[PDB]
């Protein structure tokens, strides 16, 4: 207890990649955001991921990527 | 010849801080005086603001910061004073109905830029702007 | 970098990990080798990490 939560999560992971190997389709289920730009003038590649973060240790956030949206523009 | 002055000022306020903007700042007075008595605040505001986003030439300087950005405002506030349209410009709310009503004041608080905040208040901005939207 | 900040708008940032060799879309990625490998006593702490955790949470979620 207080450690079975981690080791059972492995036993979940034993199945999830097994269903990945069981389905050799074209994978319409996308599970990533394709061709989103990281930073370049040419290289707009390396499909991506989105999560959320939280509070304190504020600072003046220099490096952004978009004009502060939450969802997609339009 | 459709000069890219709206495109040029946006790339200027990000990194080309002082000298490239002021060479563009002299260009805009040449482009407004030719009509010799037009609707003056209608034309100069449209050449500082995109149609869809409604973003000003101040707020694009306010999103990305730079350790020269105290200069980028005082040059831009003095130009809005020489055409006497600073008041409608400083209260130019975002009108793209995503996060509409978020003004040029509202960027200065959230970016924690305290020094250009009191500069932005000293021009007489509305401190009461309601911001509805997608959030 | 392998991490980017899209937008801040206060204390609510949005994460973005690179994910170019991490998910099972190519041959022998890290997720395939972190599950199908013995001889490591430290696997159950490894999947807590952020490009692995929420992604494996997402792939179980949708199908």
């Amino acid at each position: 207890s207080k450690e079975s939560e981690r080791i059972w999560r492995l036993q979940r992971a034993r199945t999830i990649l097994e269903f990945e190997k069981m389905l050799p389709e074209w994978l319409r289920s996308r599970f990533r955001m394709g061709e989103l730009c990281k930073v370049a003038d040419e290289d707009f590649r390396l499909c991506l991921r989105i999560n959320e973060v939280k509070w304190t240790e504020w600072k003046t956030h220099v490096s952004f990527l978009n004009e502060d949206p939450g969802p997609i523009r339009r | 010849k459709k000069k890219r002055l709206k495109k040029r000022i946006f790339a200027a306020v990000s990194e080309g801080c002082v000298e490239e903007l002021r060479e563009l700042l002299q260009d805009l007075q040449d482009l407004c005086r030719r009509r010799r008595g037009l609707d003056v605040p209608d034309f100069l505001m449209h050449k500082l603001t995109a149609s869809d986003t409604g973003k000003t030439c101040l707020m694009k300087a306010l999103l990305n910061i730079n350790p020269n950005t105290k200069e980028i405002v005082r040059i831009l506030l003095a130009f809005a004073e020489e055409n006497d349209i600073l008041d409608r410009f400083i209260n130019a709310e975002y009108t793209e109905e995503a996060y509409e009503g978020q003004t040029a004041l509202n960027i200065a608080i959230e970016r924690r830029q305290g020094d250009i905040t009191a500069v932005l208040i000293a021009a007489g901005a509305d401190v009461n702007a309601h911001a509805k939207g997608v959030f | 970098s392998r991490k980017f900040t899209d937008w801040a708008y206060g204390p609510v940032s949005s994460s973005l990990y690179d994910l170019t060799n991490v998910d099972t879309t190519t041959d022998n990625s890290v997720l395939e080798i972190i599950v199908y490998n013995t001889n490591i006593d430290n696997r159950h702490e490894m999947l807590t990490l952020e490009p692995l955790h929420t992604l494996l949470h997402t792939k179980w979620k949708k199908f």
